[PDB]
DNA sequence: GGGTATTCGCCGTGTACCTCTCCT
RNA sequence: CGGAGAGGUA
DNA sequence: CATGACGGCGAATACCC
């Protein structure tokens, strides 16, 4: 049977980031460094 | 040993190339030449050449073609060496040890048996007579109809009536194994109780076809007879189709109805807006069946039916609740084959393939294996009948 | 035995013969080849009875 | 206009496209190929003439004597086809070749002859092709399947990465001769050219050039353009042509007329180059260090010092340029080198080439060709010459040379069969410039690169192999022998040629046992194209690409008909109009479009030339003047399809069935079927078994007549005339006067084949389809063959089919069949089985065939005669004795009927060796054959005599009328009676002379035929006699049998339903077969539905005509209705005017139409749905094709309308009788003690590896153990098991299988100590 | 554009095929699930699917060349209307590709199955509980945006 | 089918399984390359013992 | 003399069943 | 009855 | 003699220090 850019959340829910740090920003929105 | 390398007679007079005795002959020839030059004390060049030739003769006998040109026979086909005897698909291990031809076996084209129960198969009586022959001989000796072996053989060859009665007696609960190649999973071989049928084709239960990946466009199947009590009980308890209704790969049922059974259930459980008999209030499924069979109500008519359903309580007893259901005539008719303990909502819908599979899942989860097998057989009978009637 | 019956029979048998290997009939293929009850299913207890007697 | 024969039953054609080209003779490829092989060719281009002229003259090593070929001829075959089939011998002609041994005068000046011995010599038997394109080899009918192979020539391929690093494309070229070594050139990842001869180890490419007597500077001149460095005083100024510098960056400030144009650091562009059109600078100064990355091209020496300062092709450096300059050497030679289009591949290959002259190249080539051999200069100088430059050992064929020159863009088509220096040089140059991105690689699967060899070409090749094998012996016996007075017969030993030809015709992969299930199977077998065989592919190794439908397959290879499974895409079917060209490339016809007008001029285009034109589709509407009615026609241009204006269109397809094969062309409504199911239907049409009664398809395509006629299974009138006599075995036609040769009676005799077995044990029976006194035209079918009905292919039966589920009996493609089908013998088939009984010569004594058999009762031998041979017509059953034989052990070795093969004895043949006293049954069989042969020389004598006397009557009453002498003087007194001659009997002297020659022809061969009957035929060594018994058995349809339509709708019968149980309509008519509708939607083979509808319509027409025949209506009424039926359609091409038919012809046609009007629906020009509904209206049938059915069991109406119509159903050769098999115990193999294999050997089923895996997964250890031991090679275990089962004890005592012991002994024989340990 | 046209044709065909009008108890029109035989077989799940229905009564759609590139002009006809010579020849490419793919993939599947059988042949449940505390951490399989 | 025979070889002969089957057991056991063993066994060279 | 990229020879490539001819 | 070749069925 | 298979892998080879 086998044959040989930018992220967008699509539903309601809380956001959780892991292995992430909080730093000062020019616009105030956190960058990622890890 | 020579009996492991025989010479096959061709038309009696002449023999085919054994492809193994030839290599032995070359080895013996070169050994004799080297011996008759060793005592001769011949010049060393020809003696060395003969030693070299004996060496290629020997390693051609052991592994022909492993080094250098493959020594060739009368035809261009390479000679088959000792190493070839034990390796490859045609080698000893794979062709004669990991698999082999067996006695008490047969094969035939498969046809659909729609009347069969899940644990039954349709065996041609000629195939059964040949397969169970020593059992027939034993039973003939037991009741004194055959004094000797030859008498029993003659009675079986003549196919006397008492021989057929004995054959019916022997196979009553002796399971047989049905197999369809390729055997991709254990369920490619399953056990069934044989039923003697006329003709020459094996009858297969529809619900096991999916397990076999079988259909009836030319497929053939092999049948095997478990001889011993241990083998018969293994067939019954381990391999019988009624004991193997769940896929070992994912745990899902394998005996879900397909094609015309699904079509029949779907057609009879469909609803029509203005079908004949709409708005009638029925005492139960029996009245719905009576109205449908008498032509007074359409199979898709939206009606009210008093339905008594059963639900398992905390301690496992079936508490009965009776209520008026807004349903169709066909759904009420199908309710009669639903075993107690299942809710009426499982049939109060247009039943497609997934709905039927879910109904079988619910029956297996609530009631167990035997009611599930009975329910599946009843579903298949009803589907066939109402697909025909549609 | 199992490796030889699988693939590369010449190489496997050469390795076994040079090393003087000894094969205990413990797997399914090995017992199938010698025509014994496999150490699984209904034969499993038999093999257990064979093992506990040694 | 319709002829009298075709007025019998006119098939209604719904085809709308006019037919511009007739379907060619479907067997033309085989006959034309064999004709080219055998026919005399004065030019010597084809066949036996060419093979002889390419091996002769056979000259001695010294050259004193040579054998010269003059001519050849093929003698009359000793036996014709039928006798060869009966006696089991090859149908062949003796090859008799006129040779001439020439011995020259010893130390003659030059070529002076001293004797010329011209003799005819026999070089063996050449198997002759039959009238239908088959061969009779050892009495068996075989087909030589045509082979599709890579054309000879030069082919440029590459690897699209996939071999080294990433995306590094390696290019290669292959010179493939028809005969000789393969020459390969290739690029390595470092861009060096390597050369391979016969797929050996790779050598540097420049070695071949060095062996072609090319030095380094010559090679550089061939593969590079010289740049010159013209130093006058200093600064290293550089003469060049501008164009060279384009593409690469500026190394120096290029100056124009003393003014710099572009400086360093700026890459030169196109505008830079175009500025130099009026800037013609030649001497340009360049930096000294610029020369560092340059190569000196020529070999330089100083004036008179004699020191090699620099040889050809080396990296120039500052020291080398400075010292070369200090000697006044004014001009420096370099090679032009770029990075993208002028790469130095040849230079680098030379840099890695170890060889440096012709001697080194030749010795290296010797070392590569003959590894392990130390070579003499002469040995290498001859080996290299023999590789590619001797006609005897190397041969580019005419097609090979043509393809080679075409690939290199050479105008010349003809050329030499051997390679030249320029050939190799041009191949290397094209490979290099393909690497340079200037050319393109070739398509391996393109049909312009794959050609066809048919029977003639491969037969000639094998004959050449035999000829050269004989040539070796002739040369050695000629040179080494002190020959004097010896005739050329002495040197010619015909055994090699005969052996090679017999091997080709009996054991070659393409010499295949003919598929003879039905005439369509024969046609398809004769038309298959095979990519397998010698020089082709292998089914285990062929990849996806070669199995794909290539765009060039259009009109040449059918994209539908190919075997399922391993052979898919490797075995193909020739397209209907496809034919091979002179070079063997498949070509297909097209109509030329001139000035926008679709003319009727037909041009056959091959795959190469077809891609250069715009070709319109066959489904393109035209007008009476030939112009395209639309202005945007769909066309194919270069393997792509798009729209074009009519002026662009260069060609048009000749027919809508051009792309399909014959089998696919026979599928009605093919365009409504999915290609997979169409493939299945085309494959299964060939497996249909001829039934008891041939039944025409109600829905056809129009190709049935061509298939039936071209197959040769029918009797076709050679000349027109009147049926003078007719019976089930014979037809005698009285030829028309206008078709008579002067000296003949005008009688044509057609003896019909009666109840003879086919290659698949089916019945071949011819029955006449003409009556006494009927007029017949040339090409008319006189007798139908198997599966033919009035000259139309009739593979199956028209079945009244309903599409509905019926209680599960049609589940998973199962078929429900009414008992009425069984009762009417619709699918009952005749099978003829041949049993042989051989009495041989044993050591103890000679085997005897007699009626005296021990240990058997008298009643069991009542069917045997006094000779112990079964009577003709005896109804035998399984176990009955056919031929009683005893071996002097006497043991009972009589030939018995195989179990369950109950049939009727229809023929007994007896073959006895010389010196054996033939038995009484042999004597009476001989007597019957003698009487029948005398009858064949007497009835065929008196019928021709009656024709001659009719012609004598006609001539004698013409100018020489003598009424009284007719009866007062018999017809035996016109020959010798002495009288003065006149015009009356001088003409009779020419017409009765042939009569008297039949007194010299029929009677003269009577003794020869008697000798042949009385002949004691040569049998196999040790065989005393052979008795062949032919058994005819009628196989009636039963559950388990396989049925199929033409649409891929296959199934197995599950039940024979009683007639009262079948669904029936309002008129009480039941359906014949109930098919499951649910197999239609997912399969998408909708044609079976449409055919069904059309079938219904067809039957409806018949249902009306039958009614009009039952009511005895006026002939005018039938005229009106049948004319309305034929006129129906949407502008169909067929026109049937009943007004031109007589009343009797109309009645005959209506009688032939009363069972249903045959309909023709071409595969892509077929009946539309609206036309089908119109025909349904004409028959007063519902336009939906669905009617109200009632359940026979209950009478209840089925709730919905059911599609009911007529489908044409085939019984396939997959009967359950042949497949059912069972075994409890039986014989066992010799080495392993496991049960035998096969139903024919009463063998057991193989419980293979996956079965054992299933048993292990169940944990059924005891069942597995009994499979391995008591049911297989455990000899003691199986005996104990059988005894225990007889005793009622279902218990086993398994032991060691013998196969394990065999394995242990085999490993021990390999010098390995394997053993079992203790317990 | 041709893919969008195929989607539109499929949507129109399914919309017209899946619903039928019927007189209600009163003389009023009402929409209901169609009783068309092909639609009933597909919707029930007995046989057929959306792709097969649109091949029968919609359009066959875009086809692929043997090398895999999509042919620019799709097959606008369906099996009821019948294909022309060009469309049929185009479809034979995919049909042959699929059949040969099955033929050459069955061997690879069998070889993989045999290798798996050997590597796992001797593994048998030999104990009730070994007493291990280690285990693997089972979470729902989520690739991002779907379960 | 159980009793085996023997052939007394006039000269010693190398077993191909222990020579050709990679890795060469004789070659690895002796550190002379398989090429030299092939040439010596097949009479193309000599070895000093 | 030692590490590592390239080469060369070997290993493997679905099951079951059916028909035919031909083979020291 | 072993092998080879060819074809076919699922 | 055949020259239409190819991917994976380990031992041997060669190249580059
Ligand atoms: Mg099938």
């Amino acid at each position: 049977q086998l044959t040989m850019s930018s992220i967008q959340v699509k539903n309601k829910g809380s956001i959780k980031l892991s292995n992430v740090k909080s730093v000062v920003n020019s616009s105030g929105k956190l960058v990622i460094t890890s | 040993p020579p009996d492991l390398r025989p010479l096959v007679p061709l038309d009696g007079g002449r023999f085919a190339t054994s492809d193994l005795n030839d290599l032995y002959r070359r080895v013996i020839n070169r050994n004799n030449r080297l011996k008759r030059l060793l005592d001769l004390a011949a010049p060393d060049i020809i003696v060395r050449n003969e030693k070299r030739m004996l060496q290629e003769a020997v390693d051609a006998l052991l592994d022909n073609g492993r080094r250098g040109r493959a020594i060739t026979g009368s035809n261009k086909r390479p000679l088959k060496s000792l190493a070839d005897m034990i390796k490859g698909k045609q080698g000893r291990f794979r062709q004669n040890l990991l698999g082999k031809r067996v006695d008490y076996s047969g094969r035939s084209v498969i046809t659909v048996g729609p009347y069969l129960r899940l644990h039954q198969c349709g065996l041609p009586k000629k195939m059964a007579l040949e397969l169970f022959k020593p059992f027939i001989y034993g039973k003939l000796e037991l009741r004194g109809l055959a004094t000797t072996i030859k008498a029993a053989k003659k009675m079986v060859e003549r196919e006397e009536a008492v021989v057929w009665d004995i054959l019916d007696e022997v196979i009553r609960e002796h399971p047989v194994l049905l197999n369809r190649a390729p055997t991709l999973h254990r369920l490619g071989i399953q056990a069934f109780e044989p039923v003697l049928i006329e003709g020459k084709a094996i009858q297969l239960h529809p619900l096991v076809c999916a397990a076999y990946n079988a259909d009836f466009d030319g497929d053939q199947m092999a049948v095997h007879v478990p001889l011993t009590l241990e083998a018969q009980l293994e067939a019954r308890a381990l391999m019988m189709s009624t004991n193997n209704i769940l896929s070992p790969a994912n745990g899902e049922p394998i005996i879900v109805p397909s094609q015309d059974v699904v079509l029949g259930l779907y057609y009879m459980t469909r609803d029509c807006v203005n079908a004949k008999g709409e708005g009638m209030v029925l005492t139960g499924p029996k009245e719905a069946e009576r109205l449908y069979r008498s032509g007074l109500a359409s199979l898709h008519a939206r009606v009210k039916v008093r339905i008594t359903e059963y639900e398992k309580d905390a301690n496992g007893e079936l508490v009965a609740k009776t209520s008026l259901k807004d349903t169709t005539v066909g759904r009420a008719i199908l309710w009669m084959i639903v075993p107690k303990g299942l809710p009426y909502s499982i049939v109060n819908q247009a039943l497609g393939k997934k709905a039927i599979s879910k109904m079988l899942n619910t029956c297996y989860r609530i009631l167990g294996l035997k009611p599930t097998v009975i329910f599946a057989d009843q579903i298949m009978y009803t589907g066939f009948a109402y697909a025909a009637r549609s | 035995i199992s490796a030889a019956s699988f693939q590369e029979t010449t190489r496997v048998l050469t390795e076994a013969a040079v090393a003087g290997k000894r094969d205990e009939l413990r797997g399914l293929k090995e017992n199938v080849i010698v025509g014994r009850l496999i150490p699984a299913g209904t034969g499993y207890a038999y093999h257990q009875d064979r093992m506990r007697r040694r | 206009v319709y002829s009298y024969t075709e007025k019998k039953r006119i098939r209604k054609d719904f085809g709308k496209r006019p037919q511009v080209l007739d379907v060619p003779y479907l067997l033309s490829i085989q006959l034309d190929s064999f004709q080219k092989f055998i026919e005399q060719d004065p030019e010597g281009q084809y066949g036996l003439e060419a093979a002889f002229r390419s091996v002769f003259p056979i000259q001695s090593y010294s050259g004193n004597s040579e054998l010269q070929y003059v001519s050849y001829r093929l003698g009359e075959p000793v036996f014709d086809v039928q006798e060869c089939q009966i006696r089991g011998v090859t149908y062949s002609a003796p090859l008799r070749v006129k040779l001439r041994l020439v011995i020259y005068e010893r130390e003659a000046p030059e070529g002076t002859v001293k004797d010329i011995k011209e003799q005819e010599v026999y070089m063996g038997e050449i198997p002759l092709m039959t009238d239908n394109g088959t061969f009779v080899i050892n009495g068996t009918e075989r087909v030589i399947v045509s082979q599709l192979h890579r054309s000879p020539g030069v082919f440029f391929d590459s690897d699209k990465g996939k071999t080294h690093s990433s995306g590094k494309v390696l290019y290669n070229a292959r010179i493939i001769p028809y005969r000789g070594s393969w020459l390969d050139f290739e690029f390595d990842p470092k861009d060096n050219l390597f050369v391979r001869i016969d797929r050996r180890r790779k050598l540097p490419a420049t070695i071949i050039l060095r062996a072609l007597n090319y030095t380094t500077e010559q090679i550089l001149d061939l593969f590079f353009e010289k740049v010159i460095f013209e130093i006058r005083d200093n600064k290293l100024q550089m003469e060049l042509v501008p164009e060279r510098l384009r593409g690469e960056t500026a190394s120096f400030d290029i100056e124009a007329n003393g003014k710099v144009y572009v400086e360093k650091g700026r890459r030169i562009t196109a505008r830079h180059i175009r500025q130099l059109e009026k800037d013609d600078v030649k001497l340009i100064e360049v930096p000294v260090e610029y020369i560092a990355g340059k190569v000196v091209a020529k070999d330089y020496i100083d004036e008179s010092t004699g020191e090699l300062i620099c040889a050809a092709n080396m990296e120039l450096s500052l020291d080398l340029l400075a010292k070369l300059s200090q000697s006044g050497h004014k001009r420096i030679e370099t090679l032009f080198t770029n990075d993208l289009d002028h790469g130095p591949y040849i230079s680098e290959t030379l840099r890695v080439d170890p060889t440096n002259d012709r001697l080194s190249a030749l010795v290296e080539i010797y070392r590569m060709m003959r590894p392990g051999e130390p070579p003499t200069r002469e040995a290498a100088e001859s080996l290299f010459e023999n590789l590619f430059f001797s006609e005897d050992r190397y041969d580019l064929s005419a097609v090979g040379r043509m393809k080679f020159n075409r690939s290199l863009l050479r105008e010349e088509i003809e050329g030499s069969g051997i390679l030249s220096k320029d050939d190799i040089i041009d191949v290397m140059k094209k490979l290099i410039d393909i690497r340079n991105g200037k050319g393109e690689v070739d398509d391996i699967d393109h049909l312009g690169n794959r050609r066809i060899r048919s029977v003639g070409e491969m037969a000639e090749n094998q004959f050449r192999v035999g000829l050269v094998r004989v040539e070796r012996a002739v040369k050695e016996r000629l040179s080494l022998g002190d020959l004097d007075t010896l005739m050329p017969q002495d040197m010619i030993n015909a055994k090699p040629i005969s052996a090679a030809v017999k091997e080709f015709f009996g054991s070659s992969q393409l010499s295949q046992f003919m598929d003879q299930n039905n005439p369509l199977s024969e046609i398809t077998h004769k038309r298959r194209i095979s990519a397998l065989g010698p020089g082709g592919l292998t089914r285990e190794r062929a990849g996806f690409e070669v199995r794909d439908v290539h765009p060039t397959h259009y009109g040449r290879v059918c994209p539908i008909e190919t075997p399922e499974g391993p052979n898919i895409g490797l075995i193909n079917s020739l397209s209907v109009y496809a034919q091979t060209n002179e070079y063997g490339f498949l070509e297909t016809p097209y109509r030329k479009v001139t000035d926008g007008v679709v003319t009727d001029e037909i041009h056959y285009l091959s795959a190469i030339e077809e891609g250069n034109y715009v070709i319109a589709q066959a489904n393109s509407n035209l007008d009476e003047e030939g112009h395209f009615v639309e202005d945007l026609v769909t066309c194919r241009s270069k393997g792509e399809s798009s729209l074009f204006s009519r002026d662009q269109v260069d060609y048009m397809d000749v027919s809508t069935q051009q792309v399909v094969s014959v089998g696919a062309s026979l599928i009605p409504f093919l365009e409504h079927d999915d290609a997979n199911r169409a493939l299945m239907g085309a494959n299964m049409q060939r497996q249909a078994v001829p039934t008891l009664r041939a039944d025409k398809p109600l829905v056809g395509t129009g190709m049935e007549r061509a298939v039936a006629v071209d197959s040769g299974v029918t009797a076709v009138a050679k000349r027109g005339g009147v049926v003078q006599y007719v019976d089930a075995s014979r037809i005698v036609i009285k030829v028309n006067e206008d078709e008579m040769y002067p000296g003949e009676a005008g009688i044509d005799i057609y003896n019909l084949t009666k109840y003879t077995r086919s290659n698949q044990n089916t019945c071949i029976n011819q029955m006449p389809c003409v009556s006494l006194g009927e007029p017949v035209e040339r090409g008319d079918v006189l007798a139908d063959g198997p599966s033919t009905d009035l000259g139309e292919l009739a593979l199956g039966q028209n079945m009244r089919v309903a599409f509905m589920p019926w209680n599960g009996y049609n589940f998973e493609d199962s078929i429900l069949v009414s008992e009425r089908v069984v009762q009417e013998d619709r699918f009952t088939t005749i099978h003829i089985q041949e049993l042989a009984c051989v009495s041989r010569d044993t050591k103890l004594g000679p085997e005897e065939i007699t009626a005296d058999i021990p240990n058997v009762g008298e009643a069991a031998l009542s069917k045997l005669d006094e000779s112990g041979i079964v009577y003709i017509g005896a109804e035998v059953t399984g176990g009955d004795i056919l031929v009683g034989k005893v071996t002097p052990k006497v043991k009972d070795s009589s030939l018995r009927v195989p179990n369950g093969v109950s049939g009727t004895v229809i023929d007994v043949q007896v073959f006895t060796r010389d010196g054996v006293e033939k038995d009484k049954r042999a004597l009476e069989i001989e007597e019957m054959q003698l009487k029948q042969a005398k009858k064949d020389l007497s009835e065929e004598l008196q019928i021709l005599e009656a024709g001659l006397f009719s012609r004598i009557r006609a001539v004698l009453v013409a100018g020489g009328v003598e009424a009284e002498k007719l009866d007062k003087l018999p017809r035996d007194r016109w020959l010798e009676l002495g009288l003065t001659d006149e015009e009356k009997q001088n003409q009779l002297e020419q017409l009765a002379e042939q009569y008297d020659e039949l007194k010299h022809e029929f009677e003269k061969k009577l003794e020869a035929k008697r000798r042949k009957i009385t002949q004691g035929d040569d049998l196999a060594p040790g065989v005393l006699k052979i008795v062949k018994v032919y058994l005819a058995v009628k196989r009636r349809i039963q559950p388990g049998d396989k049925m199929a339509g033409r649409h891929g709708n296959k199934g197995v019968i599950s039940k024979i339903n009683p007639i009262e149980d079948m669904p029936y309509d309002e008129n009480g008519t039941p359906v014949d077969i109930v098919l499951n509708p649910l197999g239609v939607p997912s399969r998408m083979n909708i044609g079976q539905i449409l055919e069904t509808h059309l079938g219904m319509a067809a039957k409806g027409i018949g249902d009306k005509i039958n009614a009009m025949l039952k009511q005895q209506q006026e002939v005018a009424k039938l005229r009106e209705f049948i004319q309305r039926a034929y006129d129906l359609g949407a502008d169909v091409r067929q026109k049937v005017d009943l007004s031109t038919f007589s009343d009797e012809e109309v009645m005959r046609l209506a009688e032939n139409l009363r069972k249903g009007m045959p309909i023709a629906t071409p595969v892509f020009d077929g009946a539309k749905e609206a036309e089908i509904k119109e025909l349904l209206k004409l028959g007063d049938l519902p336009t939906s094709g669905q009617i109200r059915l009632y359940d026979g069991r209950t009478g209840e109406q089925f709730e919905r309308p059911v599609t009911v119509g007529y489908m044409y159903m085939l019984k396939l050769n997959h009967l359950v009788d042949d497949k059912m098999h069972a075994r409890s115990t039986g014989s066992y193999s010799l080495v392993t003690q496991q049960p035998l294999g096969g139903k024919a050997q009463f063998g057991g089923q193989r419980f293979g590896e996956m079965e054992v895996w299933a048993l292990e997964a169940y944990g059924a250890a005891y069942t597995l153990q009994e499979m391995l031991t008591v049911k297989s090679d455990d000899v003691n275990g199986r005996t104990k098991m059988y005894k225990n089962i007889v005793d009622g004890n279902h218990q086993m005592e398994p032991g060691m299988p013998e196969s394990f012991n065999v394995l242990l002994k085999e490993i021990r024989s390999l010098g390995i100590n394997i053993e079992l340990e203790d317990e | 554009i041709w893919a969008a046209a195929n989607d539109r044709v499929s949507k129109a065909m399914m919309d017209n095929l899946q619903t039928e009008t019927v007189i209600n108890r009163d003389g009023q029109e009402e929409k209901q699930v169609s009783f068309n035989s092909i639609y009933m077989m597909a919707d029930s799940g007995a046989r057929g699917s959306a792709a097969q229905i649109r091949q029968l009564a919609g359009m066959r759609g875009l086809m692929a060349k043997p090398d895999g590139s999509i042919i620019e002009t799709p097959i606008t006809a369906n099996f009821r209307e019948g294909l022309n010579v060009l469309q049929y020849f185009i479809s034979t490419h995919g049909a042959r590709k699929g059949l040969a793919d099955t033929a050459l993939k069955t061997a690879n599947s069998g070889y993989l199955t045999r290798r798996l059988v050997d590597v796992a042949q001797d593994l048998v449940v030999t104990e009730d509980d070994c007493g291990t505390h280690e285990g693997i951490m089972m979470t729902p399989v989520i690739e991002g945006g779907d379960v | 089918r159980e009793r085996m025979g023997h052939i007394e070889l006039a000269s010693p002969t190398a077993h191909i399984w222990f020579l050709k089957s990679l890795p060469s057991r004789i070659g690895l056991l002796l550190d002379m390359p398989l090429r030299d063993i092939e040439r010596v066994l097949y009479f193309e060279s000599y070895v000093v013992i």
